[PDB]
Formats: structure tokens, C-alpha cells, sequence
RNA sequence: CCCGCAGAAGAAGCACCGGCUAACUCCGUGCCAGCAGCCGCGGUAAUACGGAGGGUGCAAGCGUUAAUCGGAAUUACUGGGCGUAAAGCGCACGCAGGCGGUUUGUUAAGUCAGAUGUGAAAUCCCCGGGCUCAACCUGGGAACUGCAUCUGAUACUGGCAA
RNA sequence: UAGCUAGUAGGUGGGGUAACGGCUCACCUAGGCGACGAUCCCUAGCUGGUCUGAGAGGAUGACCAGCCACACUGGAACUGA
């Protein structure tokens, strides 16, 4: 199925107009421990 | 406070409105569905997430999610539309009836198959 | 003995009627205080023998213009 | 005979220097089941060193409550820091139903049917507080017949 | 409606003797009792503050075999019914019409009592009633037609019962297998463990 | 014109009579001044088949309030000497 | 500004039992009394003494069980911006009939349950707990 | 409705199982597919996805959606607040309004007590009765918090006089 | 949504209705309503009730019954108690 990007209207690149779009954002991770890893309630109970 | 000043302005009652505008007190509404696609969700998320434009019986032009895994509509495919809202896109308020009218049911569901609209198997 | 009510004249300039205030102590419904509220009423009466910001006894009877359906029994207390 | 129990368990942070050090306060009531409670919070670096430690500190913290038998004297309110506690005698009303951290003081109190409400804040901590400054404020006919009146036949009825 | 599933292991979700396959036989310890309801069985619950409350509701449905709209309608009965609510509800519990027959002593179980009394085999104050849940009046009477009398399975139910309680709201002659149902029963009698303080609250949340 | 009549009220296949005054020009569950009475038609050998306050028949027939042909046969069954 | 004079005579009893006072003395008037005769006569309030010739000024000497006031609580009901008339039936009990509510009846003011023996009520004033 | 006939014979599903909230493990998949009421799950050892075994809940129903009230003391009369959290007009004078010190008299308007007329029936509640029981139908009572009238009571409030 | 009102507000007299009446007409007075919300705008059949809530309240008024209203749209009368 389709996909709804950003950019309205892409003129030349097909390619590299997705790349500045959330399709293709920086999926940083969580650490644990980590400098950023505070829980205050983990998964489960 | 102060009885007084209660009897020139009472105590106006705090008015709600309604989380989906599925035109005045419905449970379903059918739709005409323009415009199938998929978005990025908000922040914390990533995934990929269905979902479909839908002109609406009355007038009303909203955007609705379509759960469950693989789907069968088409740009037009007229379908069933449930409230709400998946708090993960922004705009969607609304579901589809999976196992209504166009929107065929999920494929080899076991469990929790009233929802997403399958039928009980014979084997 | 028939059913009257006491009033006072908001005005008298209207030839052989007179309009009258009958101030009602009522109790508001949720809140308890009781509020004074007023009854405006166009009263019947004969040419001028009573006037304007004075005490009143009004009894009911039948209609007698678009409004003007009470008529004054007497005068007491007259405006000084 | 004792009947002690829980209500609620917590953990707190410090936030020292190199990291966090957590510790876990519990909070108890213990209550001999006739007239009798008792709190204590307590807390601990471990989460079962919190709770004996919070036991014991209920068993000498304890207040005496004089019942009606089953229940309470009279709707006595029990306002403490957040909690505006309201809690009536219920003449065999049929249950302890109270709320949350509210029911378990009442339940180990000796009263078995109550009614009850807590407004306010919620916090296990201050409605525990709250409603052990009720059955506090609360006073019998056995007592108040040695101020005004003079006489328990009188004074009832 | 009814349950008809295994129903000794809903005795072991209580660890509790509900007396519901016990019947012909002694003292079981026939289904590892007090150990094992699942798979997940040997692990014991925290059991929080809603299950101590919903596992014993459970309990008193599962004895007298009650589902819970109806079980509900025995609670807002009890209710506005005069005097206490937990007394109020044992008391039209144990006054249905297949308890009564399992108190008189026929049927070894209360759901043998139940197909006793719905197969038209048991003759209320003079006439045959189908209805389990048949509210047994203080001073009625209550027996067997002969078309279901001594056959085979009434005989034996009945001197079955002679080891058991022989409550004392009620007196049955059990050889003329009419028995009468003296007065409605009192908390102080009927069993005394099953704890219906915490029963009233569950309604109430 | 004011009648004696009865009203069919109760359930489906077990009717329940209010023998009722009301003006004709009414509906049978419709306006009636008062209920005067009720019947029971399939009621059992037990205490009460019918009530019928006479005294109120009485004062409006004296009126001149007609009676339908069941209410006039149930006075034809709470006779004085039956 | 002097509004409810009677609200007053309650808030010195108030003040008068938390600050450990022997004695509370305030401006006299015939409603004054009649309050304080119901107080002396349920056992609130020892020996009040309405001493003044021209400018009568009653005093009310408080009374103290353990060392600890006999009034835990004392409310004005009808206050002068909501006055609160009840009907027999109608009216309150404090603490579950253990307190008093003071009321005004039309045979004088009295407690409340003296004014269900008579069987007629009135405006309340007081919640004496 | 009753009797007789045969044959355990024709008759059990739906939701859920991280926390709230009763009920858990294995496998598959790896911020993908997906879940979701809120907080949030999924990045290779997912009790949260999907399937499986087990369990819990309700049961000829079970869930979702919608609407309403409830919880919500979250418009607070009952029953909230306002130094700093949302909130004291920048400060005054002041009409209408709201409130009003103290004693006697009278008035009885508000108030209180009683009576009478009415407040349709059904409904709701109580005690009973009838369908095998229940739902249902029904008898009697209470209620319908009210309004009008008349008879009093006079503490308090209001009027009027000092 | 701040002022609306000219048969409007009242009077006298004729007429009209089963009946009082600006209901109507001629003449005279210039009033009447309005911050206790007239006027205008939006929405809506009304009540007993129903649902909820411990209550006070909040929401609603399907079935059942009482009242009103309308009968393709707009208007008019005739007959008739």
C-alpha cells in the first residue's frame, strides 16, 4: 500500500527526498543502564 | 461561593464535547474512502501504520485507522466506520469495522476474531 | 371572605387603571435564601381616587381590556 | 490475636554522587480486631527489612477507639494534609466499604460496617493518618454523658 | 447456563471441598488438591485485595451452582429485604428448590439434586415443579413422585446422607421420602466458613 | 354520555378487567373519572374474583350513567343474596 | 460590621475553649439569654450570670472536663445571609443524637429534642456537637 | 397443561490473561508486522505483537462502538477555592440590591402545628395475591417532597409605633 | 441581542362572540412592556415518568397514559351541539 510522505510534490531525486523524511528519521534506542535509563516502572508489575 | 452571588450567575455547569464527530450520537457510520495510504506515527513509535481517507455518508471527510494485519481496500471500497481515536497518529479518531460491507476479515486470526471480523472455522 | 392581595402603585397616568407591584417573598429552589420578587399587575379602578407610589388591596374578577383582569377593593396607607 | 498487614510499599530515591541509591519505605497497620489500631511507616534499604521494621513501629504507636460493638459513635470527619476523610457509623449498613488504604485501618480497627468516603488527596500515607484522627475525634455516649447532661438515659434519649 | 465442566477442578482454585463431584465416595484426595489448578498451578498467587473478594463470591456461586445475573438478583433481593444482606442472600441460597432436595438427603450431589428436581421427579407441597430455583416457603412440604420413587439412585443417595450433618432447619421422614421444610435456615448453622462479609462489599465497588 | 365499562388491562392471554367509569367518547385504556371496581376472569377457587364499589354505581347511575353488558351482568353476579 | 450578634456569642465560646478561659463575657440581649439557658441546661456551659444595669453585659463561665474543653464544636446554622427553618420531621440531629441543635420554636427556643416531644419545629441556630 | 414412547440421545460459545483488573508459559517475528482505554509494548530470551498449550471472566450469549449519569468534592446548595499552584477589581465614592445593634408593644407577612380541598391512573416503595418459579400481571397502603384555603402558636425574621 | 411597541397601553361608544375582552371599528388620553432580561436569535412537543446517584441533583421524556399540535403545501370557510 501506499505511503504519505512529506515533501508535496518531489521534482527530480525519487530517492533522496524520503531520506529527510520520518520514514527515514534516526531511530535511536533506549540504554538500561545507560546514561538514560531510568525506569520509575519497568515492563511488568 | 456566597449565596448570594449564586442566585445572578448560577453555577454554570462545565460543557464536554464530543471526542468524535461521527454526527450526533451514531455507533457506525459508512464511508465512501477516498485515499488508502499509510503514515509514520508520533514520536516514540516508528512503525508504519494503515490507514485510510473516508468521505463519510453525511459530509464529514475524516481519516481513519484500519487495524489488524493486511487489508483489501482500494480507493474506493465502501466500508464501516467505528469511533475511536489510536492516540499514536495525529488526526486519526476513528477505526474501521473490520468484517463490514467492503473490509474483509483479518487472514487466519485464532484468537480475538470478533474484532477484526472473522468467523469461526469449521476444521 | 374573597381572596385579595396587598400592592403598591408603580404608576397611575393611564385614565381609569392603575399598575401595581405586588412584591412576593419567595424561596429559590436549590439555594434556600429567599428572593424578593415582584408581580406587575394592570388593576382596574375608577377614575383617579388613588395615585401613584401608595399601598393597595387588589382582588381578582373577570377580564376587562388585553390585560387589566384585577380591580381594587381600597386604599390604604394613600401616597404622601 | 495481633492482625498486622499491609497497605502500601514505595520506593524512594536518594541521588547521591555516582548514581541513585533506592530504599523502600513500607507503610503497616496493625490493630488486635476489637477498639485497637496502630501505623507505622518504616523503611529500609530491602523491601522485607522495611516491613518487619514498619510492623514494629505499629505495635507501639497504638490508639484506643471505643465502638459501638460493630461500628462507630457518630459521622466524624478526619482531616489530615490532603485527605478529608468522612466516615459514618452506618447501623449495620452491611460491610466495610471504605476506600483504598481506608479500608484496610478499618478493617483491622474492629469495625466491620461502616460507610465511608475519602475526598481530597488519596495518598496511603495521609488517608491512614486521616482516619486514625477520626477514630480519635470520635466519642461515645459513655463519655459525653460526663459533660452535657449528666445522664446516658438522657443524653441518648 | 449451567456449568458441566470438570467441576473438581474448581474445588482446587478454592483448595475448598465445594462437595461438587464428592458423591458416592469417602474422602477423596483424587484430583491433587490444594496444589494444582493449571498448568500454572504450583506457583501460589500474590492474590490481591480483589481477589480475596471475587474468590469468594465465586466460591458461594460455585457451591450452589449459580451463574452471576442470577446470583446478582439474589443480592438486590437481598438487599431490600429486611434486616442483613449477607444473611438475607445464604438465606434464599440455601432456600432453592435443589438444595432443598440436596438437604433432605436426596442426591449425593447438588447437581444430581438439580436434574432430581428438573426432570419432573419431585413433588413440592403436592404438586411437581421443574424449576431448580424453586424459593422453598418455611412449612412446605417436599418429596418424590412414584414415578421416580426408589429408582436406584434415591436409595442410595439417601442412606449416603446419614454420614453427613443432618441439618436441623428441616426434618424428612426419608423412607416415605417426603421431608419438611421446617423454618429458613440461620447463619449460625449453615457451615460458618464461607465468609459473606465480603460478598456484599463486591457489589458495592 | 358517562359509562360503566370495563378496560382490559394485564397480560397476554391472562386479561384483567378494571370495571371503570369514563365517558364514552374515551378510549378504553383512556380518560376515566374513577375506577369503580375490578375483574378478574380467570382468577381461581380463591378469596376474590371481583370487587365493585356499588355505593359509587349507584350515585352515578342516579346520575344517569349507563353500563355496559358485562358490568351490568357482574352486579348480576355480586347480587344482595349472591 | 455587628451583623449576626449571635454568631458572635458562639466564636467567643469557640475562642473562649481553646484559649483555656474561665470566663467569657459579651454585650446581653434577650436572645443572648435564651441560648445560653438551653447550653446551662445540656450541660455545655456552668453558671451564666447576666450581670448590667444599663448596659447589660453577660458573662458565661465555660466549663472543662479532663483539662480539656466540654464544647468540641460549635456551628451558627442559620446565619443572617441564609436563614434555615425546619420542619418537625425535618429536623437535624448532631452526632447521632448526642450533640444538640439549637432551635427556635414557637413556644421559645429549646434543643432539638425537646422540640420533637413538642412536635413543632422552627429556625435551628446552633449545632452544639 | 397432563400421560405415554424411544434414545446421552438434537443443543457452548465469546472476551480476556504486563499494571489498573480476576487469569501464564513455550514458539514464531525483531521499533518490522502489529497492539492500545490510560501509562505505553515491539531494537533477538516480548507473561503487552502473532500462534499454541493452560487459565480467568460472562454464558445463549459475549465483545466493540455510540449515547447518559456515576466515580468527579472536576461548577462544590448539600459539598471547593483565591499569599506563592487557576484566581483580590489599581484605589475609592456610591444608587438598586444583600445584610443589619438594643428594649417594650402590636401585626402575623415569612416561619411553625393542625385541618380540608387537590396533587389522574399506571409508575417507584411496603405488605400480600395470581401464573410450576421468575420476569410479568394484580389488591391494599405509603408516597406524590407541592399549591390553595382556614384555624391557631409568637421564639426568630419582616412590617408598623414608641 | 439593549431598548422594543401604533390596535400599540388604557378610556368612551357602536358592533361582534355561546361568553368577558382591542375581538373589532370610529373618537379621546399617551401610555404599555423592559436589567426580576422586554426585544431578537438558536434549540425544542409538554407532563406523570424514565435512566443514573447514598442523597441533593444531572441527563432525558421511546413503550404506557394525560394535554396540545398538525393531516401534500399555503389559506379560507361551510355543515354541525
Amino acid at each position: 500500500s501506499r505511503y504519505q510522505h512529506t515533501k508535496g510534490q518531489i521534482k527530480d531525486n525519487a530517492i533522496e527526498a524520503l531520506l529527510h523524511d520520518p520514514l527515514f528519521r534516526q531511530r535511536v534506542e533506549k540504554n538500561k543502564k545507560g546514561k538514560g535509563s531510568y525506569m520509575r516502572k519497568g515492563k511488568h508489575g | 461561593a456566597t449565596v448570594n452571588q449564586l442566585v445572578r450567575k448560577p453555577r454554570a455547569r462545565k460543557v464536554a464535547k464530543s471526542n468524535v464527530p461521527a454526527l450526533e450520537a451514531c455507533p457506525q457510520k459508512r464511508g465512501v474512502c477516498t485515499r488508502v495510504y499509510t503514515t509514520t506515527p508520533k514520536k516514540p513509535n516508528s512503525a508504519l501504520r494503515k490507514v485510510c481517507r473516508v468521505r463519510l455518508t453525511n459530509g464529514f471527510e475524516v481519516t481513519s485507522y484500519i487495524g489488524g494485519e493486511g487489508h483489501n481496500l482500494q480507493e474506493h471500497s465502501v466500508i464501516l466506520i467505528r469511533g475511536g481515536r489510536v492516540k499514536d497518529l495525529p488526526g486519526v479518531r476513528y477505526h474501521t469495522v473490520r468484517g463490514a460491507l467492503d473490509c474483509s476479515g483479518v487472514k487466519d486470526r485464532k484468537q480475538a476474531r470478533s474484532k477484526y471480523g472473522v468467523k469461526r472455522p469449521k476444521a | 371572605k374573597i381572596r385579595t392581595l396587598q400592592g403598591r402603585v408603580v404608576s397611575d397616568k393611564m385614565e381609569k387603571s392603575i399598575v401595581v407591584a405586588i412584591e412576593r417573598f419567595v424561596k429559590h429552589p436549590i439555594y434556600g435564601k429567599f428572593i424578593k420578587r415582584t408581580t406587575k399587575l394592570h388593576v382596574h379602578d375608577e377614575n383617579n381616587e388613588c395615585g401613584i407610589g401608595d399601598v393597595v388591596e387588589i382582588r381578582e374578577c373577570r377580564p376587562l381590556s388585553k390585560t387589566k383582569s384585577w380591580t381594587l377593593v381600597r386604599v390604604v396607607e394613600k401616597a404622601v | 490475636e495481633l492482625q498486622e498487614k499491609l497497605i502500601a510499599v514505595n520506593r524512594v530515591s536518594k541521588t547521591v554522587k555516582g548514581g541513585r541509591i533506592f530504599s523502600f519505605t513500607a507503610l503497616t497497620v496493625v490493630g488486635d480486631g476489637n477498639g485497637r489500631v496502630g501505623f507505622g511507616y518504616g523503611k529500609a534499604r530491602e523491601v522485607p527489612a522495611a516491613i518487619q521494621k514498619a510492623m514494629e513501629k505499629a505495635r507501639r504507636n497504638m490508639i484506643n477507639v471505643a465502638l459501638n460493638n460493630g461500628t462507630l459513635q457518630h459521622p466524624v470527619k478526619g482531616v489530615h494534609t490532603g485527605s478529608r476523610v468522612f466516615m459514618q457509623p452506618a447501623s449495620e449498613g452491611t460491610g466495610i466499604i471504605a476506600g483504598g488504604a481506608m479500608r484496610a485501618v478499618l478493617e483491622v480497627a474492629g469495625v466491620h460496617n461502616v460507610l465511608a468516603k475519602a475526598y481530597g488527596s488519596t495518598n496511603p500515607i495521609n488517608v491512614v493518618r486521616a482516619t486514625i484522627d477520626g477514630l480519635e475525634n470520635m466519642n461515645s455516649p459513655e463519655m459525653v454523658a460526663a459533660k452535657r447532661g449528666k445522664s446516658v438515659e438522657e443524653i441518648l434519649g | 447456563a449451567r456449568y458441566l465442566g470438570p467441576k473438581l477442578k474448581l474445588s482446587r482454585r478454592e483448595g475448598t471441598d465445594l462437595f461438587l463431584k464428592s458423591g458416592v465416595r469417602a474422602i477423596d484426595t483424587k484430583c491433587k488438591i490444594e496444589q494444582a489448578p493449571g498448568q500454572h498451578g504450583a506457583r501460589k498467587p500474590r492474590l490481591s485485595d480483589y481477589g480475596v473478594q471475587l474468590r469468594e463470591k465465586q466460591k458461594v456461586r460455585r457451591i450452589y451452582g449459580v451463574l452471576e445475573r442470577q446470583f446478582r438478583n439474589y443480592y438486590k433481593e437481598a438487599a431490600r429485604l429486611k434486616g442483613n444482606t449477607g444473611e438475607n442472600l445464604l438465606a434464599l441460597l440455601e432456600g432453592r428448590l435443589d438444595n432443598v432436595v440436596y438437604r433432605m438427603g436426596f442426591g449425593a450431589t447438588r447437581a444430581e439434586a438439580r436434574q432430581l428436581v428438573s426432570h419432573k421427579a419431585i413433588m413440592v407441597n403436592g404438586r411437581v415443579v421443574n424449576i431448580a430455583s424453586y424459593q422453598v416457603s418455611p412449612n412446605d412440604v417436599v418429596s418424590i413422585r412414584e414415578k421416580a420413587k426408589k429408582q436406584s439412585r434415591v436409595k442410595a443417595a439417601l442412606e449416603l446422607a446419614e454420614q453427613r450433618e443432618k441439618p436441623t432447619w428441616l426434618e424428612v421422614d426419608a423412607g416415605k421420602m417426603e421431608g419438611t421444610f421446617k423454618r429458613k435456615p440461620e447463619r449460625s448453622d449453615l457451615s460458618a466458613d464461607i465468609n459473606e462479609h465480603l460478598i456484599v462489599e463486591l457489589y458495592s465497588k | 354520555m358517562v359509562t360503566i365499562r370495563l378496560a382490559r388491562h394485564g397480560a397476554k392471554k391472562r386479561p384483567f378487567y378494571q370495571v371503570v367509569v369514563a365517558d364514552s367518547r374515551n378510549a378504553r385504556n383512556g380518560r376515566f373519572i374513577e375506577r369503580v371496581g375490578f375483574f378478574n376472569p380467570i382468577a381461581s377457587e380463591k378469596e376474590e374474583g371481583t370487587r365493585l364499589d356499588l355505593d359509587r354505581i349507584a350515585h352515578w347511575v342516579g346520575q344517569g350513567a349507563t353500563i355496559s353488558d358485562r358490568v351490568a351482568a357482574l352486579i348480576k353476579e355480586v347480587n344482595k343474596a349472591a | 460590621s455587628m451583623q449576626d450578634p449571635i454568631a458572635d456569642m458562639l466564636t467567643r465560646i469557640r475562642n473562649g475553649q481553646a484559649a483555656n478561659k474561665a470566663a467569657v463575657t459579651m454585650p446581653s440581649s434577650k436572645l443572648k439569654v435564651a441560648i445560653a439557658n438551653v447550653l446551662k441546661e445540656e450541660g455545655f456551659i456552668e453558671d451564666f450570670k447576666v450581670e448590667g444595669d444599663t448596659k447589660p453585659e453577660l458573662e458565661l463561665t465555660l466549663k472543662y472536663f479532663q483539662g480539656k474543653a466540654v464544647v468540641e464544636s460549635i456551628q451558627r446554622v442559620s446565619r443572617p445571609g441564609l436563614r434555615i427553618y425546619k420542619r418537625k420531621d425535618e429536623l437535624p440531629k448532631v452526632m447521632a443524637g448526642l450533640g444538640i441543635a439549637v432551635v427556635s420554636t414557637s413556644k421559645g427556643v429549646m434543643t432539638d429534642r425537646a422540640a420533637r416531644q413538642a412536635g413543632l419545629g422552627g429556625e435551628i441556630i446552633c449545632y452544639v456537637a
